[PDB]
Protein backbone atom coordinates (compact mmCIF):
# COMPACT_ATOMS: atom_id res chain seq x y z
CA UNK A 1 0.00 0.00 0.00
CA UNK A 2 1.20 3.53 0.93
CA UNK A 3 4.78 2.62 1.89
CA UNK A 4 5.24 -0.20 -0.62
CA UNK A 5 5.59 -3.87 0.19
CA UNK A 6 9.16 -3.84 1.54
CA UNK A 7 8.80 -0.86 3.88
CA UNK A 8 5.41 -2.14 5.09
CA UNK A 9 6.90 -5.57 5.89
CA UNK A 10 9.76 -3.83 7.72
CA UNK A 11 7.39 -1.70 9.77
CA UNK A 12 5.20 -4.72 10.61
CA UNK A 13 8.28 -6.71 11.71
CA UNK A 14 9.48 -3.89 13.99
CA UNK A 15 5.98 -3.52 15.47
CA UNK A 16 5.79 -7.27 16.06
CA UNK A 17 9.23 -7.30 17.70
CA UNK A 18 8.32 -4.36 19.93
CA UNK A 19 4.96 -5.69 21.12
CA UNK A 20 6.46 -9.16 21.68
CA UNK A 21 9.36 -7.72 23.68
CA UNK A 22 7.10 -5.47 25.79
CA UNK A 23 4.66 -8.30 26.47
CA UNK A 24 7.61 -10.42 27.63
CA UNK A 25 8.90 -7.61 29.90
CA UNK A 26 5.46 -7.15 31.45
CA UNK A 27 4.81 -10.89 31.75
CA UNK A 28 1.64 -10.84 29.65
CA UNK A 29 0.48 -14.54 29.37
CA UNK A 30 1.79 -16.27 26.19
CA UNK A 31 -0.09 -19.00 24.40
CA UNK A 32 2.37 -21.80 23.50
CA UNK A 33 3.66 -19.52 20.74
CA UNK A 34 6.91 -20.11 18.86
CA UNK A 35 8.84 -16.84 18.56
CA UNK A 36 11.10 -16.32 15.57
CA UNK A 37 14.84 -16.47 16.14
CA UNK A 38 14.80 -12.64 15.93
CA UNK A 39 12.10 -12.41 18.63
CA UNK A 40 13.83 -14.83 20.96
CA UNK A 41 17.24 -13.18 20.50
CA UNK A 42 15.84 -9.66 20.92
CA UNK A 43 13.99 -10.80 24.04
CA UNK A 44 17.17 -12.30 25.57
CA UNK A 45 19.45 -9.36 24.79
CA UNK A 46 16.99 -6.46 25.38
CA UNK A 47 15.93 -7.91 28.72
CA UNK A 48 19.56 -8.03 29.97
CA UNK A 49 20.10 -4.51 28.66
CA UNK A 50 16.94 -3.29 30.37
CA UNK A 51 18.28 -4.57 33.71
CA UNK A 52 21.60 -2.80 33.05
CA UNK A 53 19.64 0.40 32.27
CA UNK A 54 17.55 -0.01 35.42
CA UNK A 55 20.62 -0.64 37.63
CA UNK A 56 22.86 2.05 36.07
CA UNK A 57 20.23 4.83 35.94
CA UNK A 58 18.33 3.95 39.15
CA UNK A 59 18.86 7.39 40.71
CA UNK A 60 17.32 9.05 37.61
CA UNK A 61 14.53 6.52 37.12
CA UNK A 62 13.48 6.71 40.79
CA UNK A 63 12.52 10.34 40.00
CA UNK A 64 10.57 9.61 36.81
CA UNK A 65 6.84 10.31 36.94
CA UNK A 66 5.30 8.16 34.17
CA UNK A 67 1.64 8.69 35.09
CA UNK A 68 0.11 8.34 31.61
CA UNK A 69 0.72 7.03 28.13
CA UNK A 70 1.18 10.63 26.90
CA UNK A 71 3.84 11.33 29.54
CA UNK A 72 5.61 8.08 28.55
CA UNK A 73 5.61 9.23 24.93
CA UNK A 74 6.99 12.66 25.79
CA UNK A 75 9.75 11.18 27.97
CA UNK A 76 10.57 8.53 25.33
CA UNK A 77 10.97 11.14 22.55
CA UNK A 78 13.05 13.54 24.65
CA UNK A 79 15.38 10.73 25.79
CA UNK A 80 15.73 9.31 22.22
CA UNK A 81 16.68 12.81 20.95
CA UNK A 82 19.43 13.05 23.57
CA UNK A 83 20.63 9.47 22.91
CA UNK A 84 20.91 9.83 19.14
CA UNK A 85 22.21 13.45 19.23
CA UNK A 86 25.50 12.33 17.72
CA UNK A 87 23.86 10.56 14.74
CA UNK A 88 25.37 7.16 15.49
CA UNK A 89 23.23 4.09 14.84
CA UNK A 90 24.29 0.57 15.69
CA UNK A 91 22.58 -2.66 16.82
CA UNK A 92 23.56 -2.03 20.47
CA UNK A 93 21.73 1.30 20.46
CA UNK A 94 18.69 -0.16 18.66
CA UNK A 95 18.41 -2.72 21.49
CA UNK A 96 18.42 0.16 24.05
CA UNK A 97 15.32 1.61 22.33
CA UNK A 98 13.31 -1.57 23.07
CA UNK A 99 14.81 -1.74 26.54
CA UNK A 100 13.91 1.88 27.44
CA UNK A 101 10.43 1.22 26.04
CA UNK A 102 10.28 -1.56 28.62
CA UNK A 103 11.55 0.70 31.37
CA UNK A 104 8.84 3.29 30.71
CA UNK A 105 6.10 0.65 30.49
CA UNK A 106 7.17 -0.84 33.84
CA UNK A 107 7.03 2.65 35.41
CA UNK A 108 3.60 3.22 33.87
CA UNK A 109 2.35 -0.09 35.37
CA UNK A 110 3.88 0.93 38.73
CA UNK A 111 1.93 4.21 38.71
CA UNK A 112 -1.35 2.73 37.39
CA UNK A 113 -1.10 -0.53 39.44
CA UNK A 114 -2.68 -2.40 36.52
CA UNK A 115 -2.30 -1.55 32.81
CA UNK A 116 -5.03 -2.26 30.30
CA UNK A 117 -4.19 -3.87 26.93
CA UNK A 118 -4.43 -0.47 25.23
CA UNK A 119 -1.38 0.76 27.17
CA UNK A 120 1.15 -1.82 26.01
CA UNK A 121 -0.25 -1.67 22.46
CA UNK A 122 0.17 2.14 22.34
CA UNK A 123 3.70 2.15 23.77
CA UNK A 124 4.79 -0.64 21.42
CA UNK A 125 3.36 1.42 18.56
CA UNK A 126 5.24 4.66 19.30
CA UNK A 127 8.43 2.70 20.02
CA UNK A 128 8.06 0.84 16.70
CA UNK A 129 7.37 4.04 14.73
CA UNK A 130 10.45 5.66 16.21
CA UNK A 131 12.63 2.68 15.33
CA UNK A 132 11.27 2.52 11.76
CA UNK A 133 11.50 6.27 11.10
CA UNK A 134 14.97 6.83 12.61
CA UNK A 135 16.72 3.46 12.06
CA UNK A 136 14.72 1.51 9.41
CA UNK A 137 17.05 2.41 6.58
CA UNK A 138 20.14 1.63 8.65
CA UNK A 139 18.56 -1.75 9.56
CA UNK A 140 17.97 -2.53 5.89
CA UNK A 141 21.54 -1.50 4.97
CA UNK A 142 22.97 -3.65 7.77
CA UNK A 143 21.38 -7.00 6.94
CA UNK A 144 18.00 -6.59 8.58
CA UNK A 145 16.79 -8.78 11.44
CA UNK A 146 17.62 -12.28 10.09
CA UNK A 147 21.01 -11.44 8.58
CA UNK A 148 22.24 -8.46 10.60
CA UNK A 149 20.75 -8.64 14.06
CA UNK A 150 20.81 -12.41 14.52
CA UNK A 151 24.35 -12.64 13.16
CA UNK A 152 25.44 -9.83 15.53
CA UNK A 153 24.03 -11.36 18.75
CA UNK A 154 23.77 -15.09 18.03
CA UNK A 155 26.39 -16.08 15.46
CA UNK B 1 24.10 22.88 32.50
CA UNK B 2 22.82 19.39 31.73
CA UNK B 3 19.31 17.96 32.11
CA UNK B 4 18.04 14.69 33.59
CA UNK B 5 16.75 13.37 30.25
CA UNK B 6 19.99 14.49 28.59
CA UNK B 7 21.92 12.39 31.09
CA UNK B 8 19.52 9.47 30.66
CA UNK B 9 19.82 9.47 26.84
CA UNK B 10 23.59 9.83 26.92
CA UNK B 11 23.82 6.88 29.33
CA UNK B 12 21.64 4.81 26.98
CA UNK B 13 24.09 5.61 24.15
CA UNK B 14 26.98 4.50 26.36
CA UNK B 15 25.26 1.19 27.07
CA UNK B 16 24.30 0.72 23.43
CA UNK B 17 27.86 1.30 22.25
CA UNK B 18 29.19 -0.94 25.00
CA UNK B 19 26.78 -3.73 23.91
CA UNK B 20 27.79 -3.20 20.26
CA UNK B 21 31.43 -3.77 21.32
CA UNK B 22 30.57 -6.65 23.69
CA UNK B 23 29.06 -8.66 20.74
CA UNK B 24 31.87 -8.10 18.28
Amino acid sequence: GPLGSMAESELMHIHSLAEHYLQYVLQVPAFESAPSQACRVLQRVAFSVQKEVEKNLKSYLDDFHVESIDTARIIFNQVMEKEFEDGIINWGRIVTIFAFGGVLLKKLKQEQIALDVSAYKQVSSFVAEFIMNNTGEWIRQNGGWEDGFIKKFEP
Amino acid sequence: PNSILGQVGRQLALIGDDINRRYD
